[PDB]
């Protein structure tokens, strides 16, 4: 009886927003910058092979001054790159060899990852020492750790396999903070530029929107038709992107609160790996199982080019900070550096 | 008496969701034209840099 | 005729730029490809080397001095039999050395698997093929040069004695040939309906072509050479039937990057990988 | 706590031979190069050798090349200097000193005490050999070097230490402009091309020192003469 | 061209590498096993004979360095980190006899037994498993003798014509998990009988490892 009338009034509930949604859906993005001239070909060649890691690599994260960057691959080796010569500047052995998220803290001081241990495992890279030393391994996943983002030093969000984020405080060792509401495996998480939100995907293929300091969820972003396995925020913070299982990737309005473009072709039937967004936003770049890299154009919804340079899933990639080059990490153990020429 | 708990929640979440302020798509795509255009020289990757200014030649 | 030897140059040719072109690759895969530096990986590399310089040096200087009778110096002959001899040679020793490596891996596999081979004691097993490579028919090369009357063919100098060509056979082809039939037939009883009687008989083929390919093309050449000096024929004119023995000596060269590396699951995705 | 202890020092006769060590603890001593650096009496600092990491590197100064031999014990945490044929002119304070190399690293952060051995090529310029100063001033000390130490990759190879009075060096300024760890914010490093400037806003009684600059652009590595600061 | 701290730093790059490649020859020779089965299977007694997350167990037997992975933990989507463990040298796979009568604690409806022929038949036939071979506890034979006699296998196989004898009944579940192999030429499935007071179960595995390693080089010399 009670639970009978209660689960009618959600189903109003959700006709009430997406009536609310189809309200402001008076144009289309498409149609907004049909006027405007493509980017046309982006070509971009590999600068750098970044080799020694010796089994699938599984994530990557610049640090914020554009030439560092951290690697983590399932040969139980978290190695920091110099990518400007090449150089290796670390290489930090896991306890657990099951990584599967790797961040670089934006001070550069810290690193961290985890996988299948549950772990979220906090490494000084800074210490008299000379070495680097886990400074903190943060429990309390019940699932394996998807993905992991610093907010400063003290404070780092994790999504997890048990439908779960949080907010952790280094310091204390515990979650301030637990982001509750995805019925799926969260696979990925962004931050907004000014730390106050991030977006996470699950395997409900839906995407919500948390405020980092109220703990809860503002908006759900739904479209997908399989598991999101990568997001990124709009470089303005205004929107992010999604890839999933479904070779599509899709562009959110976090203020129109609903989908704007969807980017995918019809030779593209593998799952999509990564996301990222360029300096000013113009293109995005997608990692896919089929081995290569695609570079949208996120206005128009046009492939502007390909990065084909692995023999694997290309696993992860990332932008730097000043726009400079983008790195790609795949299952063959290679980190590729890519950028243009005039 | 846990899946009464869960609707409730379900349908307190769904109302906080139905009460924020849309934009028009429209306006939220000019703004996200807006940004691309405003930042468009400032991005090597759009537009590459000339070798000198290349940190990965 | 004039229009023979030029198609017959062309041949040669296209079987000495086949040797170097497909034993390049085996090599170049190796230099790429750092996913290749097993204990097989080096093998395959050494038999490569061998083989690649057969189309270098062995064929392209045998094309002139035989169909077009430009005349060996005396110090060019001493040096083309010398190299040629040591290449076919180490070629051989390298087949064994494979089979020999592929045999360890199957009858001790937990001892192959956990063993540490490190470069120093891998760069000695490849360096001691070629220096007992050498030891078969280098120093017997130079020592009977001697032997040989002035306006002779471009041969070894022991060709006259039979026995000594009996010795060195033994040596290049009789023994080398009983190790990799003994090394395949041990790694074909190291297997202990339908799929597995199916999977016996691919192997046993696999076996066969390998030990059949060497044999056939290092048995006519080898025992034609010993009847003939038997019979004081060594030193003369030679037969076309004679000349086709000495041909297929060197297509063993250009087979063996076929057969060892091309079949290897790691070197093909180093070929996939390059060509990609 | 990261220590650096020096032994084997003493009065030794000419020509005769010594054994250094410098026993490490508090870090990972094979993760770091090692360099020793001495300091005749009434004298500036002066580079002698350094083994990098992993003893594939050994560079010498003239001045000892062919008499002393630098080694390491990774182990035992141990750093070497064996000693021949000294003479009159290896009379100094013997400094151990660790420094490790990657984008980003400050080398020269840490010495060691110092063990003293008494026996019985860049230009770098400090001309100003003291300077008067007053507590809560803002002092100046001025660099020189006959090259350019500013490399193509964009870092400029300039140091600076302060050696209090009765103390080992310690490093201020590593490649002329970043801050060493544990270094107040009032000292601030400037340069260009071969001018270097130290600037120490609202001086302390604890600035008060000798401060030297070196190069690190190649070896050898060479000092300054040092500037003295007075109250 | 290199300045002195660019020297040292290319130096210090170089040892890593070497530290790198040391320990990736020293993992390459250890034999990893991923240790799969439902509840209630004796995988946990399996473990101790062999002697929040992932639970990983290190054990070495002839020389032969054994890394096995305990999955059972993870309560997550399988097929989200099921690839994580493709290019281990064999699979465990652990399946309780005397759970042949038995009804699935959660479902109140399902065969326990065939619970798991599906867990069997997706990890034999799963994509990222397609050369893997897989080793085949089936453990409680001392108790699925006994509850043979009360209780025949017509329950958990309706179309079974075998008598109820304890070596034919235990044949007949051998055969059908067995036959769940859709893929009977590129892997094979090793079948062992264990029991609590068994000593022979890690001998089995070395065996079956043994067997695995030789095939594999025979494969990779392209002979097979
Ligand atoms: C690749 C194969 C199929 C074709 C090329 C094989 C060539 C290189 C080899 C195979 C058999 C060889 C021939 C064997 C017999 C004779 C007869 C002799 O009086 C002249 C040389 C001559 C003619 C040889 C020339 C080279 C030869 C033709
Ligand atoms: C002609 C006879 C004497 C053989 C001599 C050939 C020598 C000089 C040449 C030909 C093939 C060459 C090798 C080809 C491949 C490699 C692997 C590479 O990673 C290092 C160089 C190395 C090892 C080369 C060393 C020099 C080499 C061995
Ligand atoms: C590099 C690959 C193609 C192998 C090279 C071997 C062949 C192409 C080379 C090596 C020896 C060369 C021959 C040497 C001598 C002569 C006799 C001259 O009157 C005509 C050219 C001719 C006939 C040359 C033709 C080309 C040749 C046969
Ligand atoms: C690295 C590879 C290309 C080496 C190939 C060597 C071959 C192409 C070179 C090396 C020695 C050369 C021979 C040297 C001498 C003569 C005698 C002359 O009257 C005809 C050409 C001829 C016969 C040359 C033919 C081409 C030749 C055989
Ligand atoms: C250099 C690579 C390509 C081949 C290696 C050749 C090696 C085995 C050496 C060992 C003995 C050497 C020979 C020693 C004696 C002579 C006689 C002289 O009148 C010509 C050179 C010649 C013929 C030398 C040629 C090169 C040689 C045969
Ligand atoms: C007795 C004389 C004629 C033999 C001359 C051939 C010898 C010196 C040459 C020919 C092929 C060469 C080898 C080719 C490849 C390698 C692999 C490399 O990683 C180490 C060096 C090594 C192992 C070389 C050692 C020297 C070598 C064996
Ligand atoms: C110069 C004379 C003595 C050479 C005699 C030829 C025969 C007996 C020699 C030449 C090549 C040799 C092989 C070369 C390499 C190996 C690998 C080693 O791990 C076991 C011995 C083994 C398998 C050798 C067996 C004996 C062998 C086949
Ligand atoms: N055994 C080297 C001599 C030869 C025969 N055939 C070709 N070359």
């Amino acid at each position: 009886s009670e639970l009978d009338q209660l689960r009618q009034e959600a189903e109003q509930l959700k006709n009430q927003i997406r009536d609310a949604r189809k309200a402001c859906a008076d144009a289309t993005l498409s149609q907004i910058t049909n006027n405007i001239d493509p980017v046309g070909r982006i070509q971009m060649r590999t600068r750098r092979t970044l080799r020694g890691h010796l089994a699938k690599i599984y994530a990557m994260h610049w640090g914020t001054d554009s030439r560092l960057l951290v690697s983590a691959s399932q040969d139980g080796k978290l190695i920091i790159w110099d990518s400007y010569t090449t150089n290796k500047v670390h290489a930090i052995p896991l306890r657990s060899s099951w990584v599967m998220t790797c961040a670089y803290a934006p001070s550069g001081n810290y690193v961290a990852c985890g996988g299948l241990d549950n772990i979220c495992s906090i490494y000084n890279l800074k210490t008299r020492e000379g070495n680097v030393r886990v400074s903190r391994e943060l429990a309390g996943h019940t699932g394996y750790l998807s993905c992991c983002r610093f907010l400063d030093d003290n404070q780092i969000v994790t999504s997890s396999g048990d439908t779960t984020c949080a907010l952790w405080d280094i310091e204390t060792g515990q979650q301030t903070t637990t982001f509750t509401g995805h019925t799926g495996d969260v696979m990925s998480l962004s931050l907004a530029p000014d730390t106050r939100l991030f977006v996470s995907g699950a395997c409900d293929a839906s995407a919500k929107l948390w405020d980092v300091r109220e703990g809860m969820c503002r908006q759900t972003f739904t479209g997908h038709e399989s598991d999101i396995n990568a997001i990124c925020f709009f470089p303005n913070g205004n929107a992010f992107a999604t890839g999933s299982d479904d070779a599509t990737c899709r562009l959110f309005d976090l203020r129109a609160d609903q989908e704007l473009m969807t980017y995918s072709h019809d030779n593209i039937i593998c799952g999509i790996t990564s996301v990222s967004f360029s300096k000013s936003g113009r293109l995005l770049l997608a990692g896919y199982d089929d081995f290569n890299c695609n570079v949208w154009d996120a206005l128009k919804a046009d492939r502007a080019g390909v990065l084909a340079g692995h023999d694997n899933r290309v696993s992860c990639l990332g932008v730097t900070d000043d726009g400079m080059a983008v790195a790609t990490g795949s299952w063959d153990s290679f980190l590729k550096i890519w950028n243009g020429s005039s | 008496t846990a899946s009464i708990a869960q609707a409730r929640k379900l349908v307190e979440q769904l109302k906080m969701e139905a009460n924020i302020d849309r934009i028009k798509v429209s306006k939220a795509a000019a703004d996200l034209m807006a940004y691309c255009e405003a930042h468009a020289k400032e991005d090597p990757l759009l537009t590459p840099v000339p070798a000198s200014e290349n940190p990965f030649r | 005729s004039l229009s023979t030897r030029v198609t017959l140059a062309f041949f040669m040719s296209l079987v000495a730029f086949a040797i170097m072109l497909g034993n390049a690759l085996v090599i170049l895969a190796f230099v790429v490809d750092k996913n290749l530096r097993h204990r097989s990986s080096y093998f395959f590399l050494n038999l490569a080397i061998s083989d690649f310089f057969v189309g270098v040096i062995s064929i392209p200087l045998y094309i002139p001095h035989t169909l077009f009778e430009w005349d060996f110096g005396k110090e060019i002959c001493v040096f083309w039999l010398t190299t040629d001899y040591l290449l076919c040679t180490a070629s051989v020793y390298n087949i064994v050395l494979i089979s020999y490596d592929r045999y360890l891996s199957v009858s001790n596999a937990v001892s192959y698997r956990t063993q540490h081979t490190g470069v120093l004691k891998i760069v000695t097993l490849m360096v001691a093929v070629w220096v007992l490579a050498f030891l078969v028919n280098g120093p017997m090369i130079l020592v009977s040069e001697s032997w040989k009357d002035e306006g002779s063919e471009c041969e070894p100098g022991f060709f006259s004695e039979w026995y000594i060509l009996a010795i060195t056979s033994f040596l290049e082809f009789v023994i080398p040939v009983i190790l990799v039939a003994y090394f395949n037939m041990n790694i074909y009883w190291s297997l202990w309906e339908h799929v597995e009687l199916l999977r016996a008989r691919r192997l046993a083929k696999s076996l066969a072509i390998l030990l059949g390919v060497f044999a056939v093309c290092w048995a006519p050449y080898s025992l034609f050479t010993i009847v003939l000096s038997f019979y004081s024929s060594a030193t003369g004119p030679k037969s076309v039937w004679y000349r086709i023995a000495f041909w297929l000596q060197w297509f063993n060269s250009f087979v063996n990057p076929l057969l060892y590396p091309l079949c290897h699951k790691r070197f093909q995705k180093a070929f996939l990988k390059i060509f990609c | 706590d990261v220590q650096l202890v020096e032994s084997g020092g003493g009065l030794v006769q000419p020509g005769g031979s010594r054994k250094l060590s410098c026993s490490a603890s508090g870090f990972a001593f094979s993760s770091f190069g090692m360099h020793w650096v001495r300091q005749a009496p009434e004298k500036g600092l002066e580079w002698v050798a350094y083994i990098s990491s992993g003893s594939g590197t050994i560079y010498y100064a003239d001045t000892v090349k062919g008499r002393f031999t630098i080694s390491r014990d990774d182990p035992k945490n141990t750093l070497f200097l064996q000693m021949t044929s000294l003479r009159s002119e290896d009379t100094a304070m013997y400094y151990c000193v660790r420094s490790i190399y990657y984008y980003g690293s400050s080398p020269f952060d840490f010495w060691g005490q110092g063990t003293t051995l008494t026996v019985s090529d860049i230009v770098m310029t400090q001309a100003t050999s003291s300077v008067p100063v007053t507590p809560g001033e803002s002092v100046s000390i001025s660099c020189r070097s006959s090259k350019s130490l500013l490399h193509s990759n964009g870092n400029t190879y300039l140091y600076w230490f302060l050696q209090r009075p009765g103390q080992s060096p310690q490093l201020l300024i590593y490649r002329m402009s970043n801050l060493a760890s544990g270094v107040p914010d009032r000292f601030s490093g400037s340069g260009s091309g071969t001018a270097f400037t130290l600037t120490i806003s609202r001086l302390e009684a604890e600035d008060v020192g000798v401060y030297y600059c070196m190069q690190h652009l190649e070896y050898p590595l060479t000092f300054g003469a040092g500037t003295k600061l007075e109250l | 061209t290199l300045s002195a701290e660019d020297k040292a730093a290319v130096e210090r790059s170089k040892m890593i590498d070497r530290n790198l490649r040391e320990d990736g020859e020293k993992a390459a020779r250890e034999v990893k096993l991923l240790l799969l089965g439902a509840g209630e299977s004796g995988k946990n007694t399996i473990v101790k004979q062999m002697k929040t997350g992932i639970v990983e167990t290190h054990f070495t037997f002839k020389d032969l360095h054994f890394k096995m992975f305990d999955v059972g933990a993870q309560r997550s989507e399988r097929k989200k980190w099921i690839h994580c463990f493709e290019g281990v040298t064999a699979i465990i796979f652990c399946v309780a006899l005397s759970d042949y009568d038995l009804v699935l604690a959660e479902d109140e409806e399902m065969n326990r037994m065939h619970a798991s022929m599906k867990l069997f038949d997706s990890i034999c036939n799963n994509k990222w498993f397609t050369d893997t071979s897989i080793i085949l506890f089936l453990n409680k034979k001392d108790l699925f003798e006994e509850k043979i006699k009360k209780s025949p296998l017509t329950i958990c196989y309706p179309e079974y014509a075998g008598s109820n004898t304890y070596e034919e009944a235990a044949a007949y579940i051998q055969c059908q998990f067995e036959d769940l192999n859709k893929r009977k030429d590129t892997k094979e499935i090793y079948t062992h009988f264990t029991c609590s007071t068994d000593t022979k179960n890690v001998q089995f595995v070395f065996d079956a490892v043994t067997d695995v390693i030789i095939k594999n080089n025979l494969k990779d010399c392209g002979l097979f």
